[PDB]
């Protein structure tokens, strides 16, 4: 998992965030994102 | 505390179906 140092927010922080694997979770249940097209 | 020892899945599927 990457990290950003710097952060609007403050402190310090993972880049990724809820939203992301809200679509994760959604693709998957789907039954468009994959592992490549976060990676991407 | 919760402490979380065991979850839920679906219910937060739907949760975000009214999120978004």
């Amino acid at each position: 998992f990457i990290v950003e140092d710097d952060e609007s927010l403050g402190h310090k922080e993972l880049k990724v965030r809820k939203g992301h694997i809200a679509k994760l979770m959604a693709t998957e249940y789907q039954d468009e994102y994959t592992w490549s097209s976060l990676l991407n | 505390t919760n402490a979380s020892p065991f979850i839920k899945r679906d219910r937060m599927r739907r949760n975000f179906l009214r999120m978004r």
